[PDB]
């Protein structure tokens, strides 16, 4: 299982969940998966997708979020997951693609998220049937990927941030 | 005092959401925002992840403005330079001098200093370029 | 107990160790209650201690470091753990002094500790008097704290020359 | 083969304590440091922790690099102006990006800097160097 097909999986588990989409592979990953709307991609600022995905989830935590990260963006700014354990937001989704073979390894991500405060942490190694995620959050879920292409993203940031935040507003109070 | 008059007019201004580290300089205006009037203040552990939630909560339609230090500026600039100023995510930044606005107008962000007998005059012209620039712009404290 | 007597007790278990303190209160509190010439003192920086601690065990395995963090300290530059847990410096010992209660809380910091690779972590209350420290590093004490002071009164190279020259003299 | 010309140069001058973060734009000079002179390279989460251990290292008696990317900038900034520069600790960053406004800004916090040669940047690494000696501070050489 490659990147491509993680994102695909979780696209599949949150068909309607707003997508925060960390700088780099994943963020091209993702546009060319499925550009939808509700995909925020980040075109820089390595570590601040899932502080921004937290906002969005402090005001509007009825909707699920799904953040991606990788193990680098994850790693370089791990301290935000002591917030997201504190403030636990209810459905946000930290997802953590990780292709570690030379770094600093990702060593116990998922008890160390339940350590902070999450409400869930699993791994995902392989392309499985199922699996059963609990519906409150916040969850991590750390998949291993093998890496292996695209598109570059065709949307000014600007296009990004009207699109994402029309649908945001248009489908919850109106 | 000074912090009440400060609060009340972003208050009314749809300005409800507010984060930032807890510190010593700014401490009045954490003691509020934990007293109290509805406000959502979230705490953070640096100030670049405090800029990150900023612009979330703004990105979920919410005004929001975060408190600092100039020693934590360092942190966010990246941020600023290469997130808020690309994609126009207007944050009001009330940083808490010569280096400071040397540092501050070489990668470009406006700033004035406010004067505190004239609490909102600096404030609203703040507001104001906010409003016109749909980008940050930074409030100065002593 | 208070950050002095919890300072003065983790000097008590390490006399000849070379402290890195980090900025704020903790640093006027090493002095005034006792300056030794290997103390680091940090002005401003804050999150710093621990990785320029870290840089020090790197070049020298062999010498006794422990870097005095606070819980916003540690929070503000937690990731550096990661490195800490990665590199496994022998003698490094890691303190954090935390006050709760407004702030981010800091929760099972040993076993965050534990699992990115640290040899040991330990909580130190003021009730016990033994809390036997596993003979090697790296090693995390967090020492919860109920909180005056003189000014210190030397400027950053005063420090540094005080530091690094008794470090020079010793390995030879 | 031109990034094993610089570290090749850099070795010989008692600069052997590299850190900073990996990716994929210095690929190959990070790479030569995986593989295998006494290099020692501490891989770092982001920049500030990066400069700390470099800092670190530098008053353990060596001498120390840093790489980092354009965008690392600002997480150590601060740490550079209020810690090394009031400390008088000196660390050589070899910044690299893809500009103008990068050397904007190491104007603006008084960090020298010059731009790497086609074939041999020598004479900044120790201009660099002879500036350190001279200031008690660190100093910036810019790739790509």
């Amino acid at each position: 299982m490659n990147k491509h097909d993680a994102i695909q999986l979780i696209l599949g588990q949150f068909p309607s969940a707003y997508l925060v989409s960390t700088c780099g592979h994943i963020s091209r990953d993702l546009y060319n998966i499925n550009d939808r709307a509700r995909n925020f991609y980040m075109v820089g600022s390595m570590g601040m997708a899932a502080p921004v995905g937290l906002g969005l989830s402090t005001v509007y935590p009825d909707v699920p979020l799904v953040v991606l990260d990788g193990d680098g963006s994850f790693l370089m700014n791990m301290g935000i997951i002591t917030m997201i354990g504190h403030q636990k937001p209810k459905n946000f989704i930290h997802v953590v693609l990780d292709n570690g073979m030379r770094t600093v390894p990702l060593v116990n991500v998922t008890d160390i998220a339940l350590q902070v405060g999450y409400e869930y942490a699993i791994e995902i190694n392989s392309g499985q049937k199922s699996f059963d995620l609990p519906n409150e959050g916040p969850g991590l879920i750390h998949i291993k990927v093998e890496p292996r292409i695209g598109k570059r993203v065709h949307w000014t940031p600007q296009e990004i941030v009207q699109r994402f935040t029309n649908e945001l507003t248009l489908e919850n109070e109106v | 005092s000074t912090a009440e008059r400060m609060l009340s007019t972003l208050t009314e201004n749809n300005y409800t959401h507010f984060t930032g580290v807890p510190c010593s300089l700014l401490k009045g205006f954490f003691r509020l925002l934990e007293s109290k009037q509805n406000i959502t203040f979230i705490p953070s552990i640096r100030e670049d992840s405090a800029l990150g939630v900023a612009s979330g909560m703004y990105l979920g339609g919410r005004k929001c403005v975060m408190l600092m230090q100039n020693s934590g500026l360092g942190y966010c600039l990246n941020v600023l330079t290469s997130f808020n100023f690309i994609y126009d995510i207007p944050i009001l930044l009330l940083i808490s001098g010569e280096k400071l606005t040397d540092l501050l107008d070489s990668v470009d962000i406006p700033y004035k200093e406010l004067d505190y007998e004239n609490s909102e005059g600096t404030i609203l012209d703040a507001l104001f370029l906010i409003e016109k620039t749909n980008r940050p712009v930074a409030i100065l404290i002593k």
